[PDB]
């Protein structure tokens, strides 16, 4: 075996020949001079990131104030409207005329519904939805199995009329509203303005599942936080139909919690326990409600009832205030069919004071007893309700919201605050936006006070969407770093903004489909859970940021500077970079607002062009005409202005851009001057790179394609035959390998994809690329990252010429961080390039792991897509890991041992290169091999969530909420 | 009612009227099976 020296000779020969290459080939040297060339055509600005992150919370905080003033304009419009409403009987007569949603828009239906006229809309296309929307009135939807045509849709239809001139009004008064709806009480839904529903009634084969009063923004608005505690009677008598019903009306009614409620599930049978591994209440999560839901479908009928027992279990379980709660509603849910005794002890023991309401449900049909439940319920400031069958479970599994929003409507004016949902998908297919809601009260002779029974109740909720594409426009990116971005948090830990949330559903669990269980004309439901994803499952976890999480989760504004793992685009890297963390509250909500900012980041450049000529020149260098002499060049498809919008097809998009540049001036009266001057700067910039300096040798051996990434959005691939190979984003803030550059300090190799489509192995080569760094006036700046594609051929040559060609006694491997290879010995690992060095040699690899050559960590991917097995494709949690250098040593050496072997190794790390080579005893020496090391997205169930219970997230409640009015009748069940 | 009374708890939606829950409901549905008229459905109640 060779010595440490020779080995260092070797590996000392190959770094300088690739990096010299690299250097002489990408042309570093000369951007970074032709940048401080000028240093007159811009100048440098600094990037306050105290500032930056105070004007963004006031813009924030700014639209947030003009959604909710359209807020209590409709509210008190609507108190005032139906306060004045006369609720005929006789609409034969007098029709109701209104447009109705989910209809067949043929204008030859002749619909002809007794009491109601229908409206046939023009349905113009608009931006900011899209859709065909008409603002000519609101359309009206009514869920199926409601019947519209009754007396008291038709009341509602009559009163709600008036609606339309305030959606109107707010339209007009700032024409960037989305979406502002009417949800009422009786299940109708009126919105502005008006537009088709995605899923007719029956037109096509499917169907629509659709209530407003199950929707969050309703249930958040209609009452207050809740700490529910279901109990479920599993006694012998409630086997059958009834337990069936049971366990299907208990995960309804889990459907209706939100993240600010607190709830458990109880079962009582002779003796109370737990349902699940929770054993107290939990903050109803997907994953708690997930665990929940599990648990219950699982129950089975055996033994005697006991009131008692599960009464003490559920009050006891109510009473805890050991953990985490809402602290608001204890509110208490039996699930039975009959009995015969009533526990009257139990409730004056634990209920004396009336603090905790009891709502009752007899489901199923039998000749059981239902007067002692009726009594529990409407004695205990509660409800009773009958299920008798499967349609009646979601009218009366949500009910309850009724009698709970009793002491918010006697609370009056102090309960009309406007809350803000969590981030959802929007029913019309618009993305992820949040509602605002404001509920309405009713008001009938309120200056005499006559009647004040149905007055307890609400009439509907208040609702008006905001997109988060709104919110990003509040905080711009293009002055900053590809790595800096803003992001923000709720008080409770999940993420209103981040790069990495996006608009597919949050994955719980794993997924299982029986398909011989599924009939073809069904139309099962969908999904209506909100996308919330934490701020410490956005990001890789730390300690640190367990930290800032939790002091601006609190309403406090800091700063903090420290050493993180940053995880690359694609998950396959990681690594390690300076950060600077600035948040601030937003007075307005309780939303806190940060702003990620690394260093090199704190000054960008700032086009100064002034001349007209220079101007032309540079835009005309971005011409498709003179690719032959400029590069194939590519543009980022970013919004420049409101004329040209981005079409993700860059020929076109270029073609449309420098249309547009050389129509009209590039005076900009409404297009945006700053993008637009730093991408002609930078495309002047690197056609002068490209001409003076790569068009000088046209042809070299080793490299086989050259490129050059900058800001602004400017890319140039010098051969126009290798510009077909470039699969990178024409947007360069989304280019992994340009994000990995910056923050590495030297050459940074990208392995190619392994089982990919395409020529990506041979016909494109390795990707090598370094950052370019300039100094202004003593300012560090990384304004672009240049670097070239090298022929493996070349490099096979280049490595052969011990480590020779298919040898069989020595193996000699390149490998960059993060378990890759790059380069092998016996043209057997060459052909499956750029695979996990794990997949391939999963011992030497594992012992590499153990020596601390390589360190690891995983994370969990909350909204991936999964193939569902068997116990198209559906949304699951993937665990991802990504390997990375940790020892600052540069030579290890060793010897490991799999069944009386020895193999000889000595790997070798590439100064001023994320590389590294080792050199170790052929396989078949010793043929030994446990299982492979794979890295990649592995389907996961993980992590354990009645684990997660015991030692919670930091979280902040709601602080306001009401209940236990003493004004409140409650004599009703 | 001592053999069939308590035990047609079907997790199944469909109602099954003739069975031995109480002693008016097992008297008719002896008395239908006597008639013998549908006497099978009830004896394919009592096996299932
Ligand atoms: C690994 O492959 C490399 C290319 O794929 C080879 O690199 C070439 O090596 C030549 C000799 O070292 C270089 O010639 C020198 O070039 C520099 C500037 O380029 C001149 O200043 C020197 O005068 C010149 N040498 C002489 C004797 O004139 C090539 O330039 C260089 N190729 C590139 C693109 O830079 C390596 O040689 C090869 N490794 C081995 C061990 O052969
Ligand atoms: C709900 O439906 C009722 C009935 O269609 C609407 O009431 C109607 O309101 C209009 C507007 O005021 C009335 O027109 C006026 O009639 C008076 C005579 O009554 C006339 O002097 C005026 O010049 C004007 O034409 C209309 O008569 C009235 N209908 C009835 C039966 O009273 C009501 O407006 C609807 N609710 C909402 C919110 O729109
Ligand atoms: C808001 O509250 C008011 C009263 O607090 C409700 O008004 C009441 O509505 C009911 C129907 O829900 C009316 O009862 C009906 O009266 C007619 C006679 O006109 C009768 O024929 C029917 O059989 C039925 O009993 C009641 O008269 C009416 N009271 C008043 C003072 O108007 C109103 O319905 C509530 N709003 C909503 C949307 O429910
Ligand atoms: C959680 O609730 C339990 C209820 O048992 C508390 O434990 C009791 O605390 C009192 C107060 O000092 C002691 O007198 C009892 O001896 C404790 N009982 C037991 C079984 O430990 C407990 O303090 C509460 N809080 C926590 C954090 O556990
Ligand atoms: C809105 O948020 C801003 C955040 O910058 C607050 O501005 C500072 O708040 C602190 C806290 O009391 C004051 O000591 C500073 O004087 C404020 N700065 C300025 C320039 O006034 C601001 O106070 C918040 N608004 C309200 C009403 O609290
Ligand atoms: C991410 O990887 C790092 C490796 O740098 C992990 O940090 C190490 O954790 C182990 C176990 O606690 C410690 O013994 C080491 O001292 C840590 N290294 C450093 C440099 O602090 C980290 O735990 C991983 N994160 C996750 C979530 O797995
Ligand atoms: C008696 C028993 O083992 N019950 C469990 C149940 O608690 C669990 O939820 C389920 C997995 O879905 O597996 C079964
Ligand atoms: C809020 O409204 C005012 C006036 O209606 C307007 O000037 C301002 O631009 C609006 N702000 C946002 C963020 O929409
Ligand atoms: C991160 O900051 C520390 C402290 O200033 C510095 O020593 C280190 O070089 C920085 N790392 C990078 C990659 O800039
Ligand atoms: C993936 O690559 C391997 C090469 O090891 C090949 O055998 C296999 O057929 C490929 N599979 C697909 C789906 O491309
Ligand atoms: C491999 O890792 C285990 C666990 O840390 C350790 O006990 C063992 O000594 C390691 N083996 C070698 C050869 O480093
Ligand atoms: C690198 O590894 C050597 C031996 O494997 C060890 O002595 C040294 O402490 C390591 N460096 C670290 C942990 O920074
Ligand atoms: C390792 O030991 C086992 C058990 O004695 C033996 O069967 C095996 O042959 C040994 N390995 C080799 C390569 O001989
Ligand atoms: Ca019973």
């Amino acid at each position: 075996f060779p010595s440490a020296v020779t080995i260092k000779s070797w590996v000392d020969k190959m770094q300088e020949d690739l990096v010299t290459l690299a250097k002489t080939a990408s042309g570093v040297h000369q951007l970074v001079d032709i940048y401080e060339k000028y240093q007159d055509l811009y100048t440098v600005e600094p990037n306050n990131a105290r500032q930056l992150v105070e004007i963004a919370a006031r813009d924030i905080e700014k639209l947030l104030s003009n959604r909710s003033k359209a807020l209590v304009r409709l509210a008190l419009e609507a108190e005032k409207v139906q306060a004045a409403h006369q609720w005929r009987e006789d609409f034969a007569s007098n029709e109701v005329v209104y447009y109705n949603a989910k209809d067949d828009l043929d204008p030859e239906k002749n619909d002809s519904e007794p009491g109601s006229q229908r409206i046939k809309p023009v349905f113009i296309d608009d931006a900011n939805f899209r859709r065909q929307v008409s603002y000519q009135h609101a359309a009206v939807h009514i869920p199926t199995d409601i019947y519209e045509g009754s007396t008291i849709v038709l009341n509602e239809l009559n009163w709600t009329s008036a609606l339309d001139d305030v959606f109107k009004k707010n339209r007009e008064e700032d024409p960037s509203l989305l979406w502002q709806v009417f949800g009422s009480a009786t299940g109708l839904a009126r919105y502005y303005p008006a537009s088709p529903w995605v899923d007719n009634s029956r037109t096509p084969n499917k169907i629509d599942l659709y209530d407003v009063r199950r929707r969050p923004w309703y249930i958040q608005g209609a009452a207050s936080p809740k700490d529910m505690l279901i109990l479920v009677d599993v006694s012998g008598s409630v086997s059958g139909l009834t337990l069936k019903l049971i366990r299907t009306s208990v995960s309804e009614m889990l459907e209706t919690l939100s993240d600010d409620d607190f709830v458990n599930v109880a079962s009582f049978n002779s003796n109370a326990q737990d349902v699940s591994c929770f054993q107290h209440l939990v903050q109803a999560n997907v994953r708690n409600k997930k665990v929940l839901k599990d648990a219950v479908n699982n129950i089975t009928a055996k033994g005697i009832t006991d009131y008692k027992k599960g009464f003490s279990f559920a009050f006891e379980q109510l009473l805890n205030y050991n953990v985490s709660r809402a602290n608001c509603n204890k509110i208490i849910m039996l699930f039975t069919d009959g009995g015969e005794e009533r526990a009257q002890e139990i409730f004056a023991k634990y209920n004396k004071d009336k603090k905790v309401r009891v709502f009752t449900f007899s489901v199923g049909q039998h000749n059981y007893d239902r007067g002692p439940i009726q009594w529990m319920a409407c004695e205990n400031k509660g409800y009773y309700y009958e299920i008798p069958s499967i349609g009646a479970i979601r009218i009366n599994t949500q009910e309850y919201l009724d009698v709970l929003g009793r002491p918010m409507v006697l609370a009056g004016d102090k309960a009309k605050q406007v809350q803000w949902t969590n981030v959802y998908l929007d029913a019309l297919e618009l993305g992820l936006v949040i509602t605002g809601t404001l509920p309405v009260f009713n008001i009938t002779g309120q200056f005499e006070n006559k009647t004040n029974l149905k007055n307890q109740l609400i009439l509907g909720v208040m609702g008006v969407d905001v997109s988060l594409e709104d919110i990003k426009r509040l905080t711009p990116r293009f002055t900053l770093c590809p790595n800096g971005y803003y992001f923000a948090i709720d008080p409770n830990g999940y993420v209103l903004l981040h790069p990495n949330l996006q608009p597919k559903p949050i994955g719980v669990g794993i997924p299982t489909i029986n398909l011989r269980k599924r009939r073809p004309n069904v139309q099962n439901p969908k999904s209506q859970e909100p996308v919330t994803l934490d701020f410490l499952d956005a990001e890789l976890e730390n300690d640190i940021k367990v930290e800032i999480r939790n002091k601006m989760i609190d309403g406090e504004s800091g700063e903090k500077t420290f050493r993180t793992l940053v995880k690359s685009q694609d998950e396959r890297y990681i690594d390690k970079g300076n950060r600077t963390y600035t948040w601030t509250p937003v007075n307005g909500t309780d939303y806190s607002l940060a702003l990620v900012l690394p260093t090199y980041s704190f000054y960008y450049i700032k086009a100064k062009i002034e001349e007209t000529i220079t101007q032309a020149r540079y835009s005309e260098t971005l011409k498709p005409d003179n690719f032959e002499e400029s590069g194939y060049t590519f543009l980022a498809p970013r919004d420049y202005c409101s004329d040209l919008k981005p079409s993700d097809n860059n020929t076109e998009f270029l073609l449309n851009f420098n249309e547009f540049i050389d129509r009209k001036t590039p005076n900009n009266p409404s297009c945006n001057t700053d993008l637009i001057n730093r991408v002609l700067l930078d495309a002047g910039f690197t056609n002068e790179l490209v001409q003076n300096y790569w068009s000088k040798q046209k042809n070299i051996k080793g490299v086989k394609a050259r490129f050059v990434v900058t800001d602004g959005g400017i890319t140039r691939v010098y051969p126009k035959e290798a510009g077909e190979n470039w699969q990178e984003n024409p947007e360069t803030y989304e280019d992994s390998f340009y994000k990995r550059s910056l923050d590495n300090d030297n050459y940074v190799f990208t392995a190619p994809y392994f089982n990919k489509s395409g020529p990506g192995a041979y016909e494109s080569g390795i990707m090598v690329s370094k950052a370019v760094e300039i100094y202004i006036q003593g300012k560090l700046l990384k304004p672009a990252v240049v670097g070239i594609k090298i022929d493996v051929n070349s490099w096979i040559e280049n490595f052969t010429k011990d480590c020779k060609r298919n040898s069989d006694v020595m193996d000699c491997v390149i490998l960059d961080d993060g378990g890759f290879l790059l380069m092998a010995n016996h043209d057997d690992y060459t052909n499956q390039i750029g695979r996990f060095f794990g997949e391939i040699d999963p011992s030497l690899m594992r012992h590499l792991v153990n020596i601390s050559v390589y360190a690891f960590n995983k994370s969990y991917d909350y909204q991936s897509v999964c193939e569902p097995g068997a116990a198209s494709k559906q949304s699951c949690i993937t665990e991802q890991t990504q390997y990375f250098f940790d020892n600052d040593s540069k030579s290890f050496s060793g010897v490991l041992d799999c069944g009386n072997c020895s193999r000889i190794f000595h790997v070798e790390k590439l100064m001023n290169t994320n590389l590294i080579f080792i050199m170790v005893e052929s396989k078949g020496t010793c043929p030994c091999d446990t299982r492979l090391l794979i890295q990649a997205e592995q389907t996961s169930d993980g992590p354990d969530p009645c684990d997660m219970v015991k030692q919670p997230r930091y979280r902040k409640g709601p602080d306001v909420c009401f209940d236990n009015n003493v004004l409140e009748d409650y004599t009703d069940c | 009612m001592q053999l069939f009374g308590g035990r047609y708890d079907f997790e199944d939606t469909e109602v099954r009227r003739s069975n031995f829950d109480n002693f008016p409901q097992a008297l008719i549905s002896v008395f239908q099976v006597l008639t013998g008229e549908d006497w099978n459905s009830v004896m394919y109640n009592g096996i299932m």
